[PDB]
């Protein structure tokens, strides 16, 4: 029974990034943006 | 042992062992004093460096996750591997 | 503490009256740093009042 | 031995080249030097006074 | 990556980890801020007060209520008088100004 | 050292544009109108007309169509 | 200064220029560097003493 | 006899970050002076006199500039970081380390010094002549001279890191895994050595204009000469004063986040080119000079790139705290606004590359507020983000954590509330190094001097933050230095530790 | 012409050159905006969205090719839109 | 002290191959020695009395601090503390010095080129002025041009021989051949037809060609101190491989000299 190291990383896709949307909020910011813009 | 070509005659290998270690057979680090800092990149990426330390009459210790298991040894001296043993060139 | 073999090259929780001298150090350093300036202005001004 | 012929021909010869005081010649912002009155390595002053 | 994260927590215990983003709460930081706020305007209104060697005249209220009455007007020595800044003022470019106006 | 990214790339473009227009600045200088040690320079007074018009017109030629046409924003 | 007038920014004697007209302000200065900068005509130019 | 003849950096470099202190303190003095001279119109506390006020301004920018911002992240972070994150067991010359910060208090006595002597040097910080050479008496020579002794120290400073971080190196440790802040003062350093010395020829020809009679920058010689050579210096000289501040914000966002640095490559090349493009972009600064339109479009169109770097760094950053596990604490806030706050700094120096716009707002107030974004809220969040982190294994001391988000707070809204209303002093055309105004420009002013003085209490709170720290036992981290004991030893890393690669 | 209180923009212009220079300034401020809003707001959400009560544990996420090179090439479109007016 | 060196070798020696300092008390002195110095240059400048004395003061104990720092250092060289990387990184240093005074030349010439090619209305836009007599290229500067690369061969023979007597021969032609361009650039500065004060020419070359000769004589009393360090022991490391590459850098130095201002007649 040796020390092992613990899983310290969830892969890029399964953890808390998949429900933030990127896509969305980046068209929502440069939505507002070229609205100010405009 | 690692190809010692490129590899300065002073950096005291045992980092340049040909081994993977395991649970049931460390790498063995020889150390001058009872703890000691080593590095150990991730397996899968080199960028990444943990730092851990090793204490003298531990279990095997794993740093990184699916990386090499460790054991400390206290030595007297520390084979600078470079002119000691492919000087020997046993 | 021995600062040149000991474990700590810098142990603040052992030397005397530590937290009396570091406030004295503090306010003493302030003093200068926001008085220095006022001198010079006054050294100016009292050479021109003259 | 070029340099060594010239250790022997040096301080001997002579310019009476005298300079009319131009305004880019002897440039006095502040007055004098700080070691005295003609700038320092010059012996023969060129720049001429009582110009004529 | 966690490790030094749960030294780093140790050696700073009055950091708190509760589960908000203020993990300090604003009930602490807001009375101390507005008590700064409010020494930052004490030295403040003692530098407006006490620490002026020479008030302008043209600050008077005589001076600025004959000011007001004039306006946004320049005189010139070689020509009649003409409004200041007439794109922000909305003056028409008929009008040149005060005088040559003569208003109907 | 370690292997330059994709970015790196896309950054040295301009960087050598910015380069390469520096040196053509540094360049030109010496071969302009006023670089001359001699007031003897000017009284030729076609070459000397000629050579600055030509140090006049490089690079705001590229511009005089622009010029004539306010093209001074990005928007009108 | 008089009501009607800025403080700070009235001189006694003015610089009259008339309108329309193709105008070259040569800017120069005789000890010190200065700048001569009138923000409604977009003009800056420093007054450098030789230029 | 510890504090005098030390060839640890542990010591010197503490020993800067105090020395930083001190002139931060001086020069925080120096600015609410400039801040009271300008709440209201007419005459203040100066008594109308203008050789002080310039006197004032000159040996503000100058302090503040070279012994606070410089001595903390330069000579400060970087003497006592550099060897412990890179594994070295010291510099690799331990007592030019210790004359380069012992030529940093005479300097500093000798600008001081030039304030009581004559009228003092009231020239601003850039000393342009022939105002430096008509002024009559002594200060000016000190002044330059204090400038001579820093610059000496900034080289040989940079000679010591450039040779610590080629040569000492821990062994399996190529230039792929040290930190970015190693990377930063390394290119710091680059810069430096590059740089200082052109400022130290244009200041010997400066010594001789105005004392040797010669002719340099006079009637008979070329005044644009030396804002080139200044200038060639200086440009260089602000990215001097901010690649360190990039390392540091970069490290804390890494910690807090549980994540690594986001495109390490991408950050080191775009690092390296704001380095490469410092030093051919420095006529920026003389647009109103009258120079011919090809140098003017050149130095234009080259000043705009710099901002795709800045921009990829700050992008990175940003997706290094994305989908992360983050922490807010008091470091992170200060890195957070050093984010949300260097790009209000950056986006107004766009502006004022393109010369058209440079002609209206050329020595005006939005100058300085672009210039009081990227340093007082670059630099000084960069220099307090590492106090806040390092604290306690630097000095041996924590920090309650209540008063430091009141500390920060204060800051934060002092400086918001100082310099944003300075940009529509510039846009409305109030001109700089100026102590008395038009009427008009009355409000923006006074939301000004109300905004300094919350900072000044901001700063009075900073010394109440210290208190006694807790000891914890290390095991593993992703840096060195975090698995050392707090203080660490006199030499600390007693073992040279190496990196081992693994099979893969 | 003159300064005024409280006076957020450039004053008023007399040559058409003046004007130039202002409207190039506002093509500019167009830019700025965006940039700005883009930043701020991304900014907001990554700090909402990622704190650790939210988050169980990180993701591994070192590069992302496709971003570098978009967030590389979209601002220099934008220096040359602005550098050649 | 005894085990002094025992607990050196216990703790350092025996673990890493750099070396580590015991405390020093030179660079205190030599930074408050600048700051006598100073106040003494600055009242000397201004022709206070008692102010040139105090400049001398101050420059005499920086030169003090300097030598004994330098003896220091000699005596850490001869009894081993120094390995091979750590010679290594003394030549990293000082090619990052070398770098350094090249960017303050590179500053330097910089004056020279802008001045020299576009002369102004005060010189009534004639360079160079009239009244000034340039130094020719046909004459004694082509002497020093021949010595100095003489100099430059005869240095480049010591970093390559083997014989110790070839390399001391070499050392001792060398600084004997550095110290004739200087003796040589005193009878130039003293027969020459113009002054510092007069025109941007004659202050320029005074200015540069006075820098490049406090560096020859900064190269030769290197090279000097390299050479009896090597008389005594037959061995001096990487006080002769310095003391070489900042005399080559000298050399490079006076090409860029040479060919600007005296060929140039910037
Ligand atoms: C380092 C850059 C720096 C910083 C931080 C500041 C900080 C401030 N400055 Fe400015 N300033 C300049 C650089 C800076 N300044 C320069 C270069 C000039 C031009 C001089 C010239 O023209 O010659 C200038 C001039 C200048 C002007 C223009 C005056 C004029 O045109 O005549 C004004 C006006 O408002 C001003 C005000 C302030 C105020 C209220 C702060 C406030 O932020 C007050 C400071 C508060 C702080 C909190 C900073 C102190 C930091 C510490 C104490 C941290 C140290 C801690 C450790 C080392 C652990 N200063
Ligand atoms: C901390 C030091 C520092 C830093 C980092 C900078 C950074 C920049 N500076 Fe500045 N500057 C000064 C310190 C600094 N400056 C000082 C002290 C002065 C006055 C000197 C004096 O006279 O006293 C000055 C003055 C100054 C001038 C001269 C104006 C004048 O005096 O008349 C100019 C002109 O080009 C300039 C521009 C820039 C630009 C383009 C950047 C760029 O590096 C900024 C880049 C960052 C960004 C652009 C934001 C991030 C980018 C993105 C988020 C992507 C989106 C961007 C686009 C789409 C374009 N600044
Ligand atoms: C000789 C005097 C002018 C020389 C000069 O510098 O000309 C300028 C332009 O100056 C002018 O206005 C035109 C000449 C008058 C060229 O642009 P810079 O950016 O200064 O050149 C790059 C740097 N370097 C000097 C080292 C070559
Ligand atoms: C007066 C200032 C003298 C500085 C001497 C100096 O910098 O010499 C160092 C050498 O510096 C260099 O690397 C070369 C740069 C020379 C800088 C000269 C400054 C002149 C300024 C005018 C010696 O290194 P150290 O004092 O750390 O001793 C090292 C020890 O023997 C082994 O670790
Ligand atoms: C999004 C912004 C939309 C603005 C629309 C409204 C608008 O343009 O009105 C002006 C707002 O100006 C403004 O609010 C201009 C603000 C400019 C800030 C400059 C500082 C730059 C800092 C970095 C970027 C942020 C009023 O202005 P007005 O015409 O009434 O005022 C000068 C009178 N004489
Ligand atoms: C702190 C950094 C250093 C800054 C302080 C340095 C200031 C030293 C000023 C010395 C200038 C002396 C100039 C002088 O009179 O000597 C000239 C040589 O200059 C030189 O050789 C000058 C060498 C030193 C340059 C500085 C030749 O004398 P001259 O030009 O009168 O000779 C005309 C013969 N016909
Ligand atoms: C000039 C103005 C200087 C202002 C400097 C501001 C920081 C120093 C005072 C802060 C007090 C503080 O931190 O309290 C909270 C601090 C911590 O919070 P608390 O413990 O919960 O109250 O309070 C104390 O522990 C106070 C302990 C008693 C201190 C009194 C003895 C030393 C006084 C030093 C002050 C200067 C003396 C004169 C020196 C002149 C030069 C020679
Ligand atoms: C002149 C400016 C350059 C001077 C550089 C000094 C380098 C010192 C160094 O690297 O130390 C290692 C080096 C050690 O050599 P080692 O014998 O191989 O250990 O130090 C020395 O012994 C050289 C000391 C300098 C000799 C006098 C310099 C005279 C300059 C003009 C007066
Ligand atoms: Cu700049
Ligand atoms: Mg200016």
């Amino acid at each position: 029974k040796a020390v092992y190291a613990p899983s310290e990383y969830f892969k890029y896709g399964e953890g808390a990034s998949k429900h933030f949307g990127f896509a969305k909020h980046v068209a929502i910011a440069m939505t507002v943006g070229l609205g100010l813009s405009f | 042992y690692r190809p010692l070509g490129d590899k300065e005659l002073w950096h005291e290998a045992w980092m340049y062992e040909d081994k993977f270690g395991t649970e049931e057979d460390p790498i063995i680090v020889p150390s001058l004093e009872a703890e000691r800092i080593i590095g150990v990149t991730d397996p899968e990426d080199e960028t990444l460096v943990v730092w851990g330390i090793l204490k003298d009459g531990e279990p095997p210790r794993q740093f990184v996750e699916n990386g090499e298991f460790y054991v400390l040894k206290h030595v007297e001296y520390i084979k600078k591997v470079g002119d000691v043993l492919e000087a020997i060139e046993g | 503490y021995d600062f040149e073999h000991g474990p700590h090259y810098l142990q603040p929780e052992k030397i005397p009256n530590f937290w009396s001298k570091f406030y004295a150090g503090t306010g003493a350093l302030y003093a200068v740093g926001l008085g220095v300036p006022l001198f010079a202005v006054w050294w100016q001004q009292s050479k021109l009042k003259a | 031995a070029f340099m060594l012929y010239d250790f022997a021909v040096g301080l001997e010869e002579e310019h009476h080249v005298t300079i009319p005081p131009y305004p880019w010649m002897r440039i006095r912002r502040l007055p004098g030097m700080p070691w005295g009155q003609d700038g320092l390595f010059e012996g023969h002053p060129r720049v001429a006074t009582t110009w004529p | 990556a966690r490790a030094q994260i749960e030294r780093w927590a140790a050696e700073h215990p009055t950091a708190p980890r509760v589960g908000r983003i203020f993990e300090v709460p604003l009930g602490y930081v807001v009375p101390r801020v507005a008590a700064g706020i409010a020494a930052a305007g004490c030295l403040w209104y003692m530098n407006n007060t006490f620490l002026q060697t020479y008030r302008p005249e043209s600050l008077s209220k005589e001076f600025l209520e004959e000011q007001a009455k004039i306006g946004e007007v320049a005189q010139r020595m070689n020509a009649p008088p003409v409004y200041l800044n007439p794109f922000t003022n909305r003056i028409p470019g008929s009008i040149l100004g005060p005088e040559d106006a003569k208003p109907e | 050292p370690f292997k330059l990214p994709l970015d790196a790339y896309i950054l040295m473009l301009p960087i050598t544009y910015a380069s390469a227009a520096f040196v053509a600045m540094c360049c030109r200088v010496p071969t302009a109108d006023p670089e001359t040690s001699s007031i003897a320079y000017y009284e030729d007074e076609q070459k000397s007309a000629a050579a600055a018009q030509r140090y006049d017109n490089s690079f705001k030629q590229f511009f005089d169509a622009r010029i004539r046409n306010h093209k001074v924003g990005v928007f009108q | 200064v008089q009501p009607g007038q800025l403080r700070v920014l009235e001189v006694d004697e003015r610089l009259v220029l008339p309108t329309n007209t193709l105008i070259r302000l040569l800017v120069t200065a005789s000890d010190v560097l200065h700048s001569w900068a009138v923000p409604a005509l977009g003009v800056k130019m420093d007054a450098v003493p030789g230029r | 006899m510890r504090w005098l003849y030390s060839t640890s950096h542990k010591d010197i470099g503490l020993l800067y970050l105090v020395f930083a202190f001190f002139g931060g303190l001086l020069g925080t003095s120096l600015s609410m002076l400039i801040r009271y001279e300008l709440a209201l119109p007419g005459r203040g506390l100066l008594d109308g006199n203008g050789q002080l006020y310039n006197v004032i301004i000159t040996g503000h920018g100058i302090i503040m500039l070279l012994f606070m911002v410089m001595p903390a992240l330069f000579g400060g972070f970087g003497n006592w970081l550099l060897p412990i994150m890179i594994g070295a067991p010291d510099m690799a010359f331990p007592r030019l380390n210790n004359i380069s910060f012992w030529l940093n208090p005479p300097a500093l006595a000798l600008l001081l010094l030039s304030t009581l002597v004559e009228q003092g040097p009231g020239t601003g910080w850039t000393a342009y002549p022939p105002l430096s050479v008509q002024h009559s008496g002594t200060s000016v020579d000190l002044a330059i001279l204090s400038l001579h002794l820093n610059g000496l120290s900034s080289i040989l400073g940079a000679v010591n890191m450039l040779v610590t971080v080629a040569g000492l190196r821990a062994p399996g440790m190529k230039l792929l895994h040290m930190p970015l802040f190693v990377w930063a003062i390394a290119l710091t350093a680059v810069l430096v050595i590059l740089a200082v010395p052109v400022l130290a020829a244009a200041l010997v020809m400066l010594l001789t204009d105005r004392n040797i009679n010669t002719a340099y920058f006079c009637e008979s010689g070329d005044l644009i000469l030396y804002q080139h050579l200044f200038w060639f210096f200086g440009h260089p000289e602000v990215y001097i004063l901010i690649l360190p501040a990039f390392g540091i914000v970069s490290q804390v966002v890494s910690f807090f986040s549980q994540k690594p640095v986001f495109g390490l490559t991408g950050m080191i090349c775009a690092m390296g080119a704001i380095s490469l493009l410092g030093f051919i972009v420095w006529a920026h600064h003389m647009f109103t000079v009258g120079l011919d339109l090809d140098t003017v479009a050149y130095f234009t169109s080259a000043t705009m790139i710099i901002a795709v770097p800045t921009g990829m760094k700050i992008f990175s950053w940003m997706a290094t705290i994305y989908s992360g596990r983050v922490w807010f604490t008091t470091p992170m806030w200060f890195a957070v606004g050093f984010i949300c706050l260097f790009t209000l700094g950056g986006v107004t120096g766009v502006v004022l590359a393109n010369a058209g716009v440079d002609m209206l707002v050329h020595d005006t107030y939005y100058v300085v507020a672009h210039f009081h974004y990227v340093l007082s809220m670059g630099a000084v969040f960069g220099i307090f983000a590492g106090v806040y982190f390092w604290g306690n294994l630097i000095t041996g001391l924590g920090y309650h954590e209540g008063r430091a988000m009141v500390h920060f707070w204060l800051l934060f809204i002092g400086v918001n509330l100082t310099f944003f209303p300075q940009h529509f002093l510039g846009l409305a055309g109030m001109p700089r190094r100026m102590f008395d105004y038009a009427d008009c420009f009355a409000g923006w002013n006074a939301v000004s001097s109300f905004g300094a003085s919350i900072s000044f209490i901001s700063v009075i709170v900073f010394a109440t933050t210290f208190q006694e720290a807790v000891r914890t036992v290390p095991r593993t981290a992703t840096t060195l230095e975090w698995v050392l004991l707090a203080t660490p030893a006199h030499h600390a890393l007693s073992q040279v530790p190496v990196l081992r690669t693994a099979s893969s | 012409d003159s300064p005024q209180p409280w006076q957020l923009l450039f004053q008023d212009t007399a040559t058409s050159t003046a004007q130039a220079m202002i409207d190039l300034h506002h093509d500019i401020f167009f830019f700025l905006i965006t940039v700005v809003t883009l930043v701020f707001y991304m900014m907001f959400q990554i700090i909402t969205k990622f704190h650790y009560s939210k988050v169980l544990k990180p993701e591994k996420l070192t590069h992302h090719t496709t971003m570098e090179v978009i967030w590389t090439i979209i601002p220099t479109l934008i220096v040359v839109m602005i550098a050649i007016p | 002290h005894q085990t002094a060196k025992e607990f050196y070798m216990e703790h350092i020696g025996k673990r890493h191959p750099f070396h580590v300092l015991p405390p020093s008390p030179w660079p205190m002195l030599a930074g408050w020695g600048t700051y006598v110095s100073c106040l003494g240059m600055a009242a000397w400048f201004h022709n206070m009395p008692t102010g040139g004395a105090l400049m001398a003061f101050g420059m005499a104990n920086i030169a003090w601090t300097a030598i004994t720092w330098w003896r220091d250092c000699a005596i850490e060289g001869d009894m081993g503390m120094h390995t091979e990387v750590v010679r290594k990184n003394f030549i990293s240093g000082m090619w990052a010095f070398i770098v350094s005074e090249a960017l303050l030349f590179v500053g330097l010439l910089w004056a020279c080129l802008h001045l020299g090619m576009s002369p102004s209305v005060a010189l009534q836009m004639q360079w160079p002025p009239v009244g000034i007599e340039p130094i020719g290229w046909d004459k004694r500067a082509l002497v020093m041009s021949a010595v100095l690369a003489a100099s430059y061969y005869s240095a480049n023979v010591a970093m390559v021989a083997k014989d110790p007597k070839v390399v001391m021969g070499a050392l001792a032609t060398t600084i004997g051949l550095g110290a004739m361009f200087l003796a040589d650039q005193y009878l130039e500065y003293n027969e020459t037809p113009f002054t510092i004060t007069d025109s941007p020419y004659g202050t320029t070359f005074f200015v540069t060609t006075g820098f490049h000769g406090m560096h020859v004589l900064l190269g030769s009393l290197y090279l000097t101190a390299a050479l009896m360090m090597y008389k005594r022991t037959h061995n001096a490391g990487a006080a002769l491989k310095s003391s070489i590459l900042y005399w080559h850098f000298v050399d490079i130095v006076w090409i860029a000299v040479y060919g600007i201002i005296y060929v140039g007649q910037y």
